[PDB]
C-alpha cells in the first residue's frame, strides 16, 4: 500500500481532497496500488509547523506532499518551513498556489515541483505583448530584489534573441517612498512606456509620483503584474493601465484534482521498475535519503495528462509549467475587463475596446526625433 | 459586491454637532474613495463630502468627513446644526465590480 | 453644461423606456462618461450602467442581458433600453456625467425623468 499526505488550509479542503482521492482511487484498475491520504492544517509559529509536519508526514512513509497558501492575506510563509524539512530528503513537494521566483533557484530548494506560472511567465507574456506593438523602447521600474531582478533579466533574454536595445531601466529601491529622479530620468526619452515591476504597496509610492511629474495622458502607457493591481497599490493608481493577472487563480479544487492525477500517474509509471525502497520514518533516527530519490522526481517532469481539467499540465525543465493562461484586463474607469487571452506565442486579444491611460483609444506611437545639435570646435584662425 | 449600513433616523438641536457614521461590513473602506451626497426634498441630489480631506466649493464649512480606518466606517460631522441641514444624507462608495449607495439617514430638528 | 431629460411619458405595465437627456451648453464629443441612477420610491439608489462614446460600457453584472445604452454624438443624445423590464421597474432615472477626478463622482445631478410603471 501507499500514502500520499498533504498540507492544506480548511477542513473543507480536506474533505475535497478526501473526495478527490477516492474518485482518483474508483478510476484505474487499482491493481495492488491503493493510495489512501492524510491532511493536516496550520499553525502560526513555523518552528511549530516544521516540527509537527515532519513527525506527522514522515512517519507515515509517504511518497508525494502537497502543500498551499494559508488563507492569511499576503506573505510568502507558506511553502519555505515544509520545503525546507523535506527538502532533507529527495520526497517531491507539489505546490498549488505559489507563485514565487524564489522557489526557481534549484540550488536553494533542491526539490519542488508546482503547477502555477511563477513571475518569469510575467515577463514572457509581457514580451509577447509588446513583440506586435512595435514600439522597440522598453524602459521599465524594477524594485531590488529577487522577484525585479529575474523580471529585468527574463525581460534581458526575451529580447536578446529578438536583437533590440531596451533603452534604460528604472531601479527605485524597495521599501521606499520617495521616488521622483528616477522620473525625471524617465521624463526626457523617446522610450514610451512606463513598464512597472514593483513590490505592492512600493508600486503606489512611484504611482503617486505619476501625479506629481504630470507625465500621464496623450501617451507614457503602464504595463504592471498581478500583484501590483492589489491592494493600496490598485486604490492609488490611474485609468486606462493593463491589468495583467494569471487566469483560474484563486482556485484550488481544480488544481488539486489535476494533481492528484498527475500524481497517480506518476506512481502508475514508476511502480513498474526495479526494486524500490520506502522514505524512512521517524524524524530523528535516519540521515539519509533513499536510492532513488531524484528517479521520482525526474519521471515526474516527463509526466504529461491533459485531462484533468484544463489544458496540457506539462512540466518543463525548471518545472514550474508550460501553456498556462494569462488574461490581461485593463482599468477603463476601474472595473477591470479582460482585453488579451495569453496561452503561449498564440495571442488571441479580446476586442471589446482599448484605452490608454490618456483619455484617449489610439495607441501612442513611442517616437521622438530632434533636430538639436551640440557642435564642439577648437579655435583655429583661417577656420574658427 | 457588498452593503454599506446606515443609523434609520438622528435627532439632535440645532446648532450642535451630528456625527453619522456609514459602516461597510464586507472587506476594508481603507483605501479606495468614498463620497457623502446630500438630497433635498423634490430636488436632485447635490454631493457635500468628496475624498474625505474637503468640500466642494461654496459648501459651508461646517461640514467634515473622516475615516474611521478601525471599524471600516465613515463617520460625516456636521457642527452648528441649522433648519437648512434638513435634508438626506448618503454614503457612496466604489469597487472593482460596481458602485454601491448607503441607505441613508434622515436628521430631525 | 445642463442636463434636460425628457422621457417618452408612456408607463404602461410591460413596456421598455428609452428617456431622451439632451446636453445644452456641452457637446458630447468628450472623454466623460454618462451614467444612469435609479431610484425607487421610497428606498436608496443603485446605478444600473453607463455610457461611453469610444467603444465599451459596463452597465451591469446582474443585468448585462437586460439594459442596453447608445449614444448618438451628433444629436448629442444617448438612449437606454432595459430588456424585459418587469413591472417592479417602476423608478426614477436620472442621467449624471460623470468627474474626472480620480475615481467615480457623479456631479452635477441632472433633474432626471419619472416613469410610474
Amino acid at each position: 500500500i501507499v500514502n500520499i499526505g498533504a498540507v492544506l488550509s480548511t477542513r473543507k479542503h480536506e474533505q475535497m481532497f478526501r473526495e478527490a482521492v477516492n474518485q482518483a482511487n474508483k478510476r484505474h484498475g487499482s491493481w495492488k496500488i491503493q493510495l489512501n491520504a492524510t491532511s493536516v492544517t496550520h499553525k502560526p509559529n513555523a518552528i511549530q509547523m516544521a516540527l509537527s509536519v515532519c513527525e506527522d508526514l514522515i512517519s507515515s512513509q509517504v511518497y508525494a506532499i502537497l502543500v498551499s497558501h494559508p488563507p492569511t492575506p499576503n506573505d510568502h510563509f507558506t511553502p519555505t518551513p515544509v520545503s525546507y524539512t523535506a527538502g532533507f530528503y529527495r520526497i517531491p513537494v507539489l505546490g498549488l498556489t505559489t507563485r514565487m521566483s524564489i522557489y526557481s533557484d534549484k540550488s536553494i530548494h533542491l526539490s519542488f515541483l508546482r503547477t502555477v506560472p511563477p513571475y518569469s511567465h510575467q515577463s514572457s507574456v509581457w514580451f509577447e505583448m509588446m513583440r506586435v506593438y512595435s514600439w522597440n523602447h522598453i524602459i521599465l521600474l524594477v524594485s531590488d530584489d529577487h522577484e525585479g531582478r529575474a523580471a529585468q533579466k527574463r525581460l534581458e533574454t526575451l529580447l536578446e534573441e529578438r536583437e533590440s536595445k531596451a533603452e534604460k531601466v528604472l531601479q527605485f529601491d524597495p521599501g521606499t517612498k520617495n521616488v521622483t529622479a528616477l522620473l525625471m530620468e524617465a521624463k526626457e526619452l523617446e522610450a514610451r512606456v512606463i513598464i512597472l515591476s514593483a513590490s505592492e504597496d512600493d508600486a503606489a509610492t512611484v504611482y503617486r509620483a505619476a501625479a506629481m511629474l504630470n507625465m500621464t495622458g496623450s501617451g507614457y502607457v503602464w504595463l504592471v503584474g498581478e500583484r501590483e493591481i492589489s491592494g493600496n497599490a490598485l486604490r492609488y493608481a490611474p485609468d486606462g493601465i493593463l491589468g495583467l493577472q494569471l487566469i483560474n487563480g484563486k482556485n484550488e479544487s481544480a488544481h488539486i484534482s489535476d494533481a492528484v492525477g498527475v500524481v497517480a500517474q506518476a506512481v502508475h509509471e514508476l511502480l513498474e521498475k526495479e526494486n524500490i525502497t520506502d522514505p524512512p520514518r521517524g524524524c530523528v533516527g535516519n540521515t539519509n535519503i533513499w536510492k532513488t530519490g531524484p528517479l521520482f522526481k525526474r519521471v515526474l517532469m516527463s509526466s504529461k495528462y491533459a485531462d484533468g481539467v484544463t489544458g496540457r499540465v506539462e512540466f518543463n525543465e525548471d518545472g514550474d509549467r508550460k501553456f498556462a493562461n494569462y488574461s490581461i484586463m485593463n482599468l477603463q474607469r476601474r472595473k477591470l475587463v479582460q482585453v488579451g487571452i495569453y496561452n503561449g506565442t498564440h495571442v488571441i486579444p479580446n476586442d471589446r475596446k482599448i484605452i490608454w491611460p490618456g483619455g484617449e483609444t489610439e495607441k501612442p506611437r513611442g517616437y521622438q526625433m530632434s533636430t538639436r545639435l551640440k557642435i564642439v570646435t577648437i579655435h583655429q584662425e583661417p577656420f574658427v | 459586491n457588498f452593503m454599506l449600513t446606515q443609523p434609520h433616523s438622528v435627532s439632535e438641536s440645532p446648532g450642535k454637532t451630528v456625527t453619522i457614521s456609514c459602516t461597510r461590513s464586507s472587506g476594508s473602506i481603507a483605501s479606495n474613495y468614498v463620497q457623502w451626497y446630500q438630497q433635498r426634498p423634490g430636488s436632485a441630489p447635490t454631493t457635500v463630502i468628496y475624498e474625505d480631506n474637503q468640500r466642494p466649493s461654496g459648501v459651508p464649512d461646517r461640514f467634515s468627513g473622516s475615516i474611521d480606518s478601525s471599524s471600516n466606517s465613515a463617520s460625516l460631522t456636521i457642527s452648528g446644526l441649522k433648519t437648512e441641514d434638513e435634508a438626506d444624507y448618503y454614503c457612496q462608495s466604489y469597487d472593482s465590480s460596481t458602485v454601491v449607495f448607503g441607505g441613508g439617514t434622515k436628521l430631525t430638528v | 453644461l445642463q442636463l434636460q431629460e425628457s422621457g417618452p411619458g408612456l408607463v404602461k405595465p410591460s413596456q421598455t423606456l428609452s428617456l431622451t437627456c439632451t446636453v445644452s451648453g456641452g457637446s458630447i464629443s468628450s472623454s466623460n462618461w454618462w451614467s444612469w441612477v435609479r431610484q425607487p420610491p421610497g428606498k436608496g439608489l443603485e446605478w444600473i450602467g453607463e455610457i461611453y462614446h469610444s467603444g465599451n460600457t459596463n452597465y451591469n453584472p446582474s443585468l448585462k442581458s437586460r439594459v442596453t445604452v447608445s449614444v448618438d454624438k451628433s444629436k448629442n443624445q444617448f438612449s437606454l433600453k432595459l430588456t424585459s423590464v418587469t413591472a417592479a421597474d417602476t423608478a426614477v432615472y436620472y442621467c449624471a456625467r460623470d468627474v474626472s477626478g480620480g475615481v467615480n463622482w457623479f456631479d452635477p445631478w441632472g433633474q432626471g425623468t419619472l416613469v410610474t410603471v
